[PDB]
């Protein structure tokens, strides 16, 4: 799961 | 992910990828060809689904063989490998070993990850977002994955739903009797 | 790894085209693979729709019949009758 | 090497005359001539016996000569990859729009498992041949069409392969009452390994319900269907959707307790049927009423 969590945590990140 | 060939083969079964039972696993798996145990044949084991395009991308390995029939039954040779020497494209990394029979060992290269390096490349410079868009459609990709993933947690739940009533109760033999007295009637007549 | 700048290079130089397509069909041709995708959501749909079905028909099932046990008795009740009817 | 010449020129011969017999075996001692090369392979474990990663390292030399051998072997995997698509061609030795009947190609086509294994890499030219071959036969052929038990000899996990075979599926509800068995045990095969899931699932669902009509004649796939769900898929849910779908008498158990739950087949109507193979339209007009 963690991935697509941290796909947003990214674009939060970014 | 990764797509190749693997070149040969050593036992119908053979060493595993990795196990648990020393570090931590990777697959057990056989190519079934036959030849002789204890003098010369050099054989090869195959598929387009084994030299698959989804993989575990990278690894420094260890190379070991089990098994070969009854004759052989056991393992055959031990090596190791960093893998950056096996080039994906014509790329050939090769041996020679032999721990109960010589063996010129033979492997060809002829022929989440995206998301990881995507961050490096985005590390190497003054950078923006840009087309933002892209990564909304991804993640409606990752959500579609993540609905599947749920389903698949169901399915778990659903599974068990049955088997405890199943479990649970025997009848069985009661069939038996009816299908004789079935046959028994017509066959009397 | 340093043929790949000179590989881009030339996708720049002579084709312009290749380099510039490769972000495009990151989605475009991502977009004839994304039908799939949803094809087999609304697959998904379906599946979820026997899973339904049957979080009734179990249900159901347990609920209407409600009976065991009698079966080892009548049978036993039928047994010694049967045999009787096949060793006449 | 001889061998690798001299029997080019003897198959020369064999175009001179095709002696049936001769090829039949061909296949089969196809091993026997790999087995030529194991006993040259014998004279390169004395060869050997005649020498005495990341770096990169040089074990390539020990191997390299035997990769040029097998390119050679290749080549002479190659040359009967030529006499063969000229033979999977010539179905029959053909001339003038004839042929001399290579039909033949389906009694050798049992005795080619062995060879068949050599050439098959190239799935794509081999499946390309084979195909124009299954075209053709899927016309002309009924006799001819025996050809779909020894198909399933040759070995594909690639689910592209069983959609195209779910075209030939759609391709082929054939009549004459032997030339359903080849597929039968074609199925036998995929109901030892079901090669595609969900997909397959609903194709067998399409077959079960023409299946709730039989014949005697399709009284042997109700064994061979036992498997499907021998194979348990939670079992009881599909198996009860099913049920419904042909339930001809309520209930039943394993394989031999498939016999249970009857109802009439027809070779009776079935011929007045026939009979009224003349006519079609207004008998899809009276089912409805």
């Amino acid at each position: 799961a963690a991935a697509a969590a941290a796909a947003a945590a990214a674009a939060a990140a970014a | 992910i990764v797509n190749r060939n693997g070149h040969q083969l050593l036992d119908t079964y053979f060493t595993l990828h990795l196990c648990s039972t020393e570090k931590i696993y990777k697959e057990f798996y056989r190519s079934e060809v036959i030849k002789n145990s204890l003098n010369p044949t050099w054989r090869s084991l195959d598929f387009g689904i084994m030299p698959d395009r989804l993989d575990t991308s990278v690894s420094c390995f260890v190379v070991k063989i089990w098994g070969g029939k009854e004759n052989i039954y056991q393992l055959l040779i031990e090596w190791k490998v960093c893998l950056d020497g096996l080039k994906y494209l014509g790329q050939q990394i090769h041996a020679r070993n032999q721990n109960e029979i010589i063996f010129g060992l033979n492997d060809g290269y002829y022929g989440n990850a995206q998301k990881t390096i995507l961050l490096q490349v985005d590390q190497n410079c003054v950078r923006n977002s840009y087309d933002v868009f892209s990564l909304l459609r991804l993640h409606r990709a990752q959500c579609a994955i993540k609905q599947t993933q749920v389903t698949v947690q169901k399915i778990g739940k659903e599974i068990e739903e049955k088997l405890r009533l199943t479990s649970t109760s025997n009848e069985l033999k009661k069939k038996s009797e009816c299908l004789q007295l079935k046959i028994l009637v017509l066959q009397n007549e | 790894s340093r043929r790949l700048k000179v590989t881009g290079d030339l996708f720049d130089i002579m084709s312009g085209q290749t380099d510039v397509d490769h972000p495009l069909c990151e989605e475009c041709t991502d977009t004839l693979l994304d039908q799939l995708d949803t094809q087999l959501n609304v697959t998904e749909n379906e599946c979820q729709n026997y899973k339904r079905c049957l979080e009734i028909l179990e249900q159901m099932n347990e609920d209407d019949s409600e009976q065991l046990q009698m079966e080892l008795k009548e049978l036993a009740l039928e047994e010694e009758r049967l045999i009787q009817e096949l060793e006449d | 090497i001889y061998p690798e010449y001299i029997l080019p020129g003897i198959a020369h011969l064999a175009q001179d005359d095709a002696t049936i017999v001769r090829l039949a075996y061909a296949e089969n001692i196809a091993l026997l001539a790999e087995t030529a090369l194991r006993f040259l392979e014998l004279v390169q474990l004395k060869n050997l016996n005649m020498e005495n990663h990341p770096n990169g390292n040089y074990d390539t030399e020990l191997q390299a000569l035997h990769e040029m051998v097998q390119q050679k072997v290749v080549t002479l995997l190659s040359d009967p990859e030529n006499i063969v698509k000229q033979t999977l061609m010539e179905n029959g030795i053909t001339r003038l729009c004839v042929f001399f009947g290579r039909q033949k190609a389906n009694d050798v086509l049992l005795s080619h498992m062995i060879t068949f294994l050599n050439d098959k890499n190239d799935w794509h030219l081999r499946g390309a041949f084979f195909d124009s071959i299954v075209g053709v036969a899927a016309y002309v052929g009924w006799q001819s069409s025996s050809i779909l038990k020894p198909l399933l000899q040759q070995g594909l996990s690639d689910a592209e392969e069983f959609v195209i075979v779910k075209a030939l599926y759609a391709l082929t509800c054939m009549c004459q009452l032997g030339l359903l068995q080849k597929p039968h045990v074609y199925e036998f095969a995929s109901d030892i390994a079901p090669f595609l899931c969900h997909p397959n699932l609903w194709i067998r669902y399409g077959a079960v319900g023409f299946i709730t009509v039989v014949a005697r004649q399709i009284s042997t796939a109700d064994v061979y269907c036992k498997l499907m769900p021998y194979l348990d898929p939670i079992i009881q849910i599909e198996r009860k959707l099913v049920l419904l779908s042909v339930l001809k008498e309520p209930v039943s158990r394993s394989i031999f307790d498939y016999a249970l739950r009857s109802k009439d087949i027809t070779s009776l109507f079935r011929h007045l049927h026939m009979r009224q193979k003349k006519r079609n339209g207004s008998l899809p007009d009276c089912p409805p009423p």
